[PDB]
């Protein structure tokens, strides 16, 4: 499922809107795409799980990745812009503590940590 | 002397004109004026307090016109009126404190030294030993001390020792004495950085040949960061002897057993040697293998930016009125000056292998009353 | 730099709030640490560059990193959870639109999207 | 944590109060220093958790130690005075009573017993 478009609003609430649309999809994974005159969106979900070894838990692992490129102009080459997150949990515990922590993760992030977190603070 | 200095530059300049009978009834000009001013101090070789304000434009010229009976207005290539105030400021943040305190406290170099040996004590008295031994066997042969398995050649190995003990001792204190000069030791540390951002609305951009209105965004950014400089007190240094002694006693040395036999021994610097062992053994046995310090001024600079940006908002002007984004930058530097307490820091002068190089000389194992 | 204490607020906005605590900094790598009775809390935040290429233009990188340990129980062994964000981009490229970009995502996921994610959905 | 300075007061409650300073820090450990014309004070916190075996327990060890020492004069070389303690346990214990535990031995050491010690009475 995931829907037919898959919608891309830079700017957070009440930003541009931007639309892909379904490419591909093979080995349970899945694309977007948007083509532009000066750049363009790709955007891909994948899934994978680790090879099972035998006495240890066995983990599963899903990855969602937006991608921006621009095309070179003059003498500026091509250069991309791209982020991504990545979330590894058991099989069969229980949803709703992996999808509380990713709420978690996705209320710390926001304009404010993205400003401070250029400075390289630590 | 404290001078105030104030500077310009040009940013942009246009036209606008506005029509009517067929006539230029108004031509006014638009002028961006970058400015900045400063103030420094001059003439005192001391470290001097100086801040400057600065500021700068950026706009990209409107464009476009409009027709009437007989008459017309054009902004093209014109400025935006707007930037005749330029007026701006820095956001408010969060207020520091004491920063000249922590920096002292934490910027103290004093740390713990490695341990004097007991040997230092008797260091002074090297000199008699080796002469009144030398001495003591070339009048009664080498036979003298078989009975602590002593001879000739150990010692010349423990006066080779101490000569390497003392040329490593001259160079550090040469080391020193250079540091003492060009200000003494300095240090940094970093006390943060603090970034704000927040957002404007409804910035009317200009005021005739229609009317413009445009969006507002601000961003801020202030660092924190203060340096001072660690020097030797006057006086606590250790002593400076120049050294190309040492260069004839190892070719002496050099000759063996058979030179030394000869009339080469009595070429020994004996005097030199007993009185910088004792200068040295004296500064020692004063110190605790450290050297005092005091801390001068301390010295803090922040740095303060920020930058305005707009949009054009096209929903509140006239139809022929084009483009007119445009942005702004105010910079600000600081340096102040502070002080503290009084303050004493200790950091040491030699350690292990410096140390280590005399401690089991041989000629230790002979009584002392021999030789004394 | 941030501080020394991050909180995390599990469910979101909801609730839960948790306050690490800093245990460490090497060199722009800092991380925070908080046990607790039946689990531990624990985050990581890392810059770096990638190795010099000869004509190839340079990137950014930012990691951040959430991770959650189980403590036995029973029959069922130690496991582990986790999320963690990446950013990339040129060096020196605009910062505004990077952190457009990123936070476009942080907006896009939301509790019923990790509800399909979690489902293998794609 | 842990503040710019470590407060100590030899001699029990109300003795002479000193304090230390942060001198330096890596890998959770941190050490503070002060320097006196007799001698000196020394102050040291170390973490460490041993590595994964197997089939074994996974524990903790913490330690602080407590240094001093007096500087040479005459012909009687230096000597240093110290004390340090350790606590071990499995990383998923339970806090309290660990703390618990520590009280205990916190408590039986005293003036007397320390006399006591010192005599070689075993
Ligand atoms: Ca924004
Ligand atoms: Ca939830």
């Amino acid at each position: 499922a995931l829907g037919d478009t898959l919608t891309i609003t830079l700017g957070g609430s009440g930003g541009t809107a931007k639309v892909l649309r379904k490419i591909n999809q093979d080995g349970y994974t899945s694309e977007y795409y948007l083509p532009e005159t000066s750049s363009s969106f790709r955007a891909k979900v994948r899934h994978t799980k680790e090879s099972v070894k035998p006495n240890q838990v066995q983990y599963e692992r899903h990855n969602v990745e937006f991608t921006e490129t621009v095309y070179a102009s003059g003498s500026t080459p091509e250069f991309v812009r791209q982020a991504y997150v990545v979330i590894r949990h058991k099989v069969g515990d229980v949803s709703a503590t992996v999808s509380d922590l990713g709420e978690a993760l996705s209320f710390y992030l926001n304009e404010a940590l993205y400003g401070k977190l250029i400075g390289w603070e630590s | 002397m404290a001078r105030i200095r104030n500077r310009s530059s040009i940013a942009s300049s246009g036209m606008s004109t506005f029509y009517l009978f067929g006539t230029p009834i108004v031509n006014e000009e638009i002028i961006v004026r970058n400015t900045e001013w400063c103030s420094d101090v001059i003439g005192n070789p001391g470290d001097n307090p100086l801040d400057i304000h600065k500021q700068e434009w950026t706009i990209k010229p409107l464009s476009g016109q409009i027709i009437f009976g007989s008459g017309t207005y054009r902004s093209l290539q014109c400025p935006p009126e707007y930037c005749r105030g330029a007026s701006l400021s820095h956001l408010s943040l969060p207020s520091q404190s004491g920063l000249g305190t922590t920096a002292l406290a934490r910027t103290n170099p004093s740390r713990p030294a490695f341990n004097l040996p007991a040997f230092i004590g008797e260091l002074r008295d090297l000199p008699r030993m080796f002469k009144i031994a030398g001495d003591t066997m070339l009048r009664k042969g080498a036979n003298a001390f078989l009975s602590y398995q002593f001879g000739w050649k150990p010692l010349i190995s423990d006066i080779s020792k101490a000569l390497d003990f003392s040329a490593t001792v001259r160079t550090r204190s040469d080391e020193w004495h250079r540091l003492y000069s060009n200000g003494g030791l300095k240090r940094r540390i970093n006390l943060g950085v603090d970034i704000e951002q927040k957002k404007e609305n409804d910035v009317v951009l200009h005021s005739s040949n229609g009317f413009v209105v445009a969006s507002h965004t601000v961003i801020t950014v202030r660092k924190t960061w203060a340096t001072v400089r660690w020097r030797p007190d006057a006086g606590s240094l250790p002593p400076i002897t120049k050294s190309s002694s040492e260069k004839h006693a190892r070719a002496l040395l050099g000759l063996g057993v058979g030179g030394l036999i000869e009339g080469a021994w009595q070429l020994m610097p004996w005097s030199w040697m007993v009185d910088w062992f004792g200068n040295v053994g004296t500064f020692l046995q004063a110190s605790n293998n450290t050297i005092g310090a005091s801390p001068g001024l301390v010295n803090i600079m922040t740095t303060t930016t920020t930058n305005h940006q707009f949009s054009v908002k096209r929903d509140l002007s006239d139809g022929w009125i084009k483009g007119g984004d445009c942005s702004a930058t105010v910079t600000s530097k600081a340096r102040s000056q502070s002080s503290g307490p009084t303050i004493t820091a200790s950091i040491p002068n030699l350690s292990g292998r410096q140390l280590s190089i005399l401690g089991a000389l041989g000629i230790q194992r002979v009584p002392r009353h021999l030789l004394r």
